[PDB]
């Protein structure tokens, strides 16, 4: 909320989100992110690059998560 | 919108073929259902007595039912009064007509919980990934300020607000109510409400495999023994001349 | 204590269809119990999530 | 259904003689910005999304 | 119908048999057994296998085209 | 004289399961007849116990099904045995028909034609079965299906409304489907007896397709026990399904109560109709789709007229084997496509597979038989 | 001439207890039926359960 | 057979199912009835054999 | 309907609303009696005539 409860999700997500496959996907996210900002009459909306990033991250999330969860 | 993402494979403690449920985890998940979910989610098919064999005891289960009011049958005047709560009743509560859910949450119904895990595609994983994996809307896709964002949702225009970090709880002995933790338990409990027979079935299934492993070779040997006469039969042709 | 073993089973119990049946019925009774407990305990070990927790909540009744 | 200006123009520009059931958009509506239909498909009775 | 003794005419064929209680239910089970299954497999792969891989291939390609199609670069 | 041989009642048993001269070389593939027998009884028995708690009213239909799984003692296995047994009934049914096709068994016209009636009947039976829980898939399945009949010229609208008992799949329609789903399996049984009656005039065929009068064995030790071992294998498959993966072949949506306003994006049959479903939607026509849907099943009645080979079985025919396996492979494609949306790849492959199905059975397989005859100088 | 009718060797199939032409079969008969009937008894016990 | 301590919900549904299946079984038995009847043919009012005038 | 909630009502629904539902319902009811009159004639006939010797 403001500061006090240690979300294992947030903890393990950092290490996860980082990693190779997600670095690259987030790169395209930002790439495409900045394209859509740079215009007006556009519609190529970045929905896809987000999910790809999430997939790669989330697979690694599941694998490493629940171990600590009590 | 017409694009989608599929949930990962979380190592639930009831994922294995011969794997029971964490009954301590169904409790806390019931607790999560009780306060949070219940105000909007109908669990029409589960009752208080259903919990007895599972998590709590006779006494405890009675008490939890006593913390609500039901609207019991008519008496002499043709009435409709209120009663403490038995063990016999179920959990139908939120609001009557389906339209009331719409009037409230706005033209959307928090689909009944009693059968959710078994009705999604991906079981507890879809729900867990949903609840836990809430995120922020990327470029050009504006919503309708009641249509929150979830990647794990068809079309991604969902009507449900993320209610998992609202840290409530009575993890009796001592368990931290992080978003992750409340989500495992709520899904572990949901597995149970969708499939109460879950454990017992796997106990029978274990026995089915052991029986078969004993029966299969035996019936095979019985049949081979009887087919022996034919398998080793020897023929000879002895024509005249 | 091996050739004479299945020989005795046949001599004393399998010859007549009488005993043969009586033995499998007497044999179904004990086996049921041994397989049930024996398999429950295997289902019991690979778990420890259900009513092992009972010791806590109850007793206070 | 409440149709926008763009949708009214698009239906009026449809080459009528190529249609399976020949009908102009203006003989299917009373007011150009309102189309009212039965949510039942003519093939096997499903509801069009 | 049918019966035994009214099926057909057979002459000059001897049949030696042995009682099931005097022979084994699983003679060379692994010894002669496994070679036979491999031989039965050889005999049939070229007739069973190909149709199926053709589907296996059509399945994986079919899935790839579909999923790759709901994505897009310019225009 | 004996007792088995002479008693009016036992005779029938004796002539069908004891002294029946059977070929000494029939293999597993011949087991599916008894396995269908077991599946029929299994469907009837679990089916009856479910009927002791099930309600045929839209108000309580789903609830009664739920009442069974939570409250009724052991109601859940009975329910899943039923559900999964229906699938087991189709796996066996498909093995059985295929076995007949490969081996030339269809040359027993009456037996086989009766078999076609048996296929149609259990199909009509299972379709009505699935509607009973009144799930989203039950209702929309019921809707999509029945409405096909509206393509029949001049009579179709009145016909669909007649079986509906209204203008939609409503109250009248559910109760209706209960009654027919109750009586159909009994009729199936009477027909299964007539099936077995015609079969008895000749006895069984065998893998070689060559007559076996020269080497018959009693059904009495050999096939009683081989059927036993085989039923045990059917139990394993069924129980593996029900005690470990009871929804694996099921659709998670039939778990959401019927809603005549909510059309799921999904909308597909139970797996056993997926191939026919694929053939149906491959056609950009209302009449033709259902005309070809029907023809994809009724074609089994044309098969004996298209036998062209001088040998009966396929054991000795290689070219024909390949064509057969391509039929089975084509039927995987059809079911796979049938379980997929009508968007990219899927339309044209499912369209061509439909043509192949009919090109195979109607043209390719016969032509192969003629070629094979020729290679043998026959 | 029917005296030429051999009886093919079955050693390849004979249980070990019956491999000797030199001795009785009566001795191993009980063990042999014992073993085969035990199989069917255990099976029925299994099926009963 | 009640499915409770009284003739309730369980009892009615139950009775439906049995009332549906029973007449089919009756029929199979009516066929066996007719099967045994055929071994002799019908009796007649006199109780005397009628092979002489069938 | 086999449910206590609608059992009677469904029977009533048949006689008023279902086309020709009433005859079907009475044919059923009265046929059950016809089934017993015939059943009783049949058994009695067997008894008088000695038919039971089969
Ligand atoms: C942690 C407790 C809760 C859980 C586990 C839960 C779970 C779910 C699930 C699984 C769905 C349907 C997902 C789908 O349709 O694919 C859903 C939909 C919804 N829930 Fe919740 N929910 C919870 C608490 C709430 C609360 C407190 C509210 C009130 C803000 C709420 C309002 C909704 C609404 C409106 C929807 C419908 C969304 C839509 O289809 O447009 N739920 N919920
Ligand atoms: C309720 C469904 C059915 C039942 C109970 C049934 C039962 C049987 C039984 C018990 C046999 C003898 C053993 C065997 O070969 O398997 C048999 C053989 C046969 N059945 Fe079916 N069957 C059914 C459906 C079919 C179907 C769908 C067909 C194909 C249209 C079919 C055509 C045949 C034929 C031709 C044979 C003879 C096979 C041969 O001897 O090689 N029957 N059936
Ligand atoms: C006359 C014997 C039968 C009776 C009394 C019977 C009765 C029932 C009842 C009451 C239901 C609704 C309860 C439920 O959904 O679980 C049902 C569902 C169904 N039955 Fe039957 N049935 C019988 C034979 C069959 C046969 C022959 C088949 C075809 C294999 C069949 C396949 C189905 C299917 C597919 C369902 C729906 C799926 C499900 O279990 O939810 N049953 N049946
Ligand atoms: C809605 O989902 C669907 C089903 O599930 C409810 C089906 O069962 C079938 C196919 C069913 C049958 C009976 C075809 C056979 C027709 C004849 C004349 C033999 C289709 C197409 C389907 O779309
Ligand atoms: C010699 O070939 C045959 C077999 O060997 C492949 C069988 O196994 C069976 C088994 C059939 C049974 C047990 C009857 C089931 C039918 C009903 C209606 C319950 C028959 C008839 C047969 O002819
Ligand atoms: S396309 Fe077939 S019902 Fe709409």
């Amino acid at each position: 909320e403001e500061e006090e409860l240690v979300d294992p999700l947030t903890t393990v997500r950092e290490q996860c989100e980082q990693l190779e496959k997600c670095v690259k996907a987030r790169e395209r996210l930002e790439l495409c992110d900045e394209r859509v900002s740079s215009r007006s009459q556009t519609e190529e909306d970045c929905t896809e690059e987000l999910l790809d990033f999430l997939h790669a991250r989330d697979h690694c999330v599941a694998h490493k998560l629940f171990n600590s969860l009590k | 919108s017409d694009l989608e993402l599929h949930p990962p494979s979380y190592p639930w403690s009831h994922r294995g073929l011969l794997s029971s449920l964490d009954h301590t985890s169904i409790r806390r998940g019931f607790q999560v259902y009780k306060q949070v979910c219940s105000s909007c989610h109908s669990m029409d098919y589960v009752a208080y007595r259903h919990l007895v064999g599972v998590c709590y005891t006779e006494d405890e289960a009675k008490a939890l039912a006593e913390e609500v009011e039901v609207q019991d049958g008519p008496n002499e005047d043709g009435e409709m009064f209120m009663r403490p709560g038995k063990l016999s009743d179920y959990f139908p509560k939120p609001y009557p007509n389906p339209e009331a859910a719409r009037a409230a949450n706005n033209g959307a119904l928090p689909p009944d919980l009693s059968y959710i895990v078994r009705a999604r595609h991906g079981g507890e994983d879809y729900v867990f990934s949903l609840l836990t994996g809430y995120c922020e809307p990327p470029t050009g896709v504006s919503l309708r300020e009641g249509l929150y964002f979830n990647p794990y949702f068809p079309g991604q225009a969902i009507g449900m607000a993320p209610p998992i970090y609202n840290e409530v709880l009575e993890f009796d002995d001592g368990t931290p109510a992080t978003m992750s933790q409340v989500a495992k338990d709520v899904c572990t409990f949901l597995r149970w409400a969708a499939e109460p027979e879950h454990d017992h079935r796997k106990r029978m299934g274990l026995k089915m495999l052991l029986m078969m492993g004993l029966l299969l070779p035996l019936v095979y040997a019985m049949k081979r023994h009887k087919w022996s006469v034919l398998k080793s039969r020897k023929l000879a042709y002895r024509p005249p001349k | 204590v091996a050739p004479t073993l299945t020989a005795r089973l046949y001599s004393l119990l399998f010859r007549r269809t009488s005993t043969f049946a009586l033995t499998i019925v007497v044999g179904a009774l004990f086996f049921e119990r041994a397989f049930d407990q024996g398999a429950d305990a295997i289902y019991e070990h690979i778990n420890e999530g259900k009513l092992w927790k009972h010791i806590k909540h109850k007793y206070e009744n | 259904r409440h149709r926008t200006k763009k949708e009214i123009d698009q239906e009026a520009a449809v080459e009528v003689s190529q249609l399976r059931d020949p009908q102009h958009d203006l003989e299917r509506v009373k007011k150009p910005e309102w189309v009212i239909l039965i949510g039942v498909c003519t093939h096997l009775g499903c509801v069009p999304i | 119908g049918r019966q035994f003794g009214h099926l057909t005419r057979v002459r000059h064929v001897i049949t030696y048999s042995l009682s099931p209680f005097e022979q084994r239910a699983f003679p060379h089970y692994f010894s002669k057994g496994i070679p036979n299954v491999l031989r039965r497999t050889r005999a049939c792969i070229l007739r069973v296998a190909p149709p199926f891989v053709a589907f296996y291939l059509v399945y994986t390609w079919g899935t790839q085209e579909f999923e790759k199609s709901k994505r897009k670069n310019p225009a | 004289t004996n007792i088995r041989k002479s008693h009016p009642l036992m005779k029938i048993v004796n002539n069908a399961f004891i002294d029946l001269p059977a070929p000494s070389n029939i293999s597993s593939w011949w087991n599916f007849g008894s396995l269908l027998g077991i599946c029929l009884i299994l469907q009837i028995l679990t089916g009856l116990f479910l009927a002791m708690h099930y309600t045929s009213d839209t108000t309580t239909a789903f609830s009664s099904v739920t009442h069974i799984c939570r409250d009724v003692n052991y109601g859940w296995i009975i329910r899943y045995m039923h559900a999964n047994g229906a699938s087991m009934f189709f796996i066996c049914l498909y093995m059985h028909v295929g076995r007949g096709l490969y081996y030339g068994s269809y040359t027993f016209l009456e037996t086989w034609n009766i078999g076609v009636i048996l296929l149609l009947t259990v199909m009509a039976t299972a379709f009505m079965g699935y509607v009973l829980p009144w799930g989203q898939m039950s209702f929309w399945g019921a809707t999509v299906i029945t409405n096909l009949l509206s393509a029949i010229p001049y009579i179709g609208t009145n016909l669909v409304e007649w079986i509906w008992g209204g203008f939609s799949v409503d109250k009248a329609t559910l109760t209706r489907f209960f009654a027919f789903h109750f009586i159909l399996p009994f009729i199936i049984m009477a027909i299964a007896m007539v099936h077995l009656l015609f079969l008895h005039e000749t006895g069984s065929n065998n893998p070689t397709g060559i007559s076996s009068d020269v080497d018959k064995i009693p059904f009495h030790p050999y096939y009683t026990i081989k059927d036993i071992l085989g039923a045990l294998l059917l139990i394993l498959a069924l129980m593996l399904l029900v005690l470990f993966a009871p929804d694996l072949l099921g659709d998670p949506d039939n778990y959401t109560p019927a809603n005549p306003l909510n059309t799921p994006p999904h909308i597909k049959p139970e797996w056993y109709f997926l191939f026919a479903y694929a053939i149906l939607r491959s056609i950009p026509n209302k009449l033709g789709g259902v005309l070809a849907l029907a023809f994809s099943i009724l074609i089994l009645a044309l098969i004996p007229l298209l036998h062209t080979s001088k040998q009966r079985s396929m054991m000795f025919r290689p070219l024909s084997q390949c064509l057969f396996w391509a039929l089975v492979a084509d039927l995987l494609t059809l079911t796979w496509i049938g379980g997929q949306p009508v968007e990219h790849p899927y339309i044209t492959i499912g369209q061509l597979a439909s043509v192949l199905y009919f090109l195979l059975i109607l043209v390719l397989m016969p032509t192969a038989g003629t070629i094979e005859n020729k290679l043998l100088k026959w | 001439s029917h005296t030429d009718i051999k009886v093919p060797d079955f050693s390849d199939y004979r249980r070990p207890e019956v491999l000797d032409s030199t001795k009785s079969s009566k001795e191993s008969s009980e063990a042999r039926k014992g073993f085969s009937y035990l199989v069917t008894a255990t099976t029925t016990v299994g099926v009963a359960y």
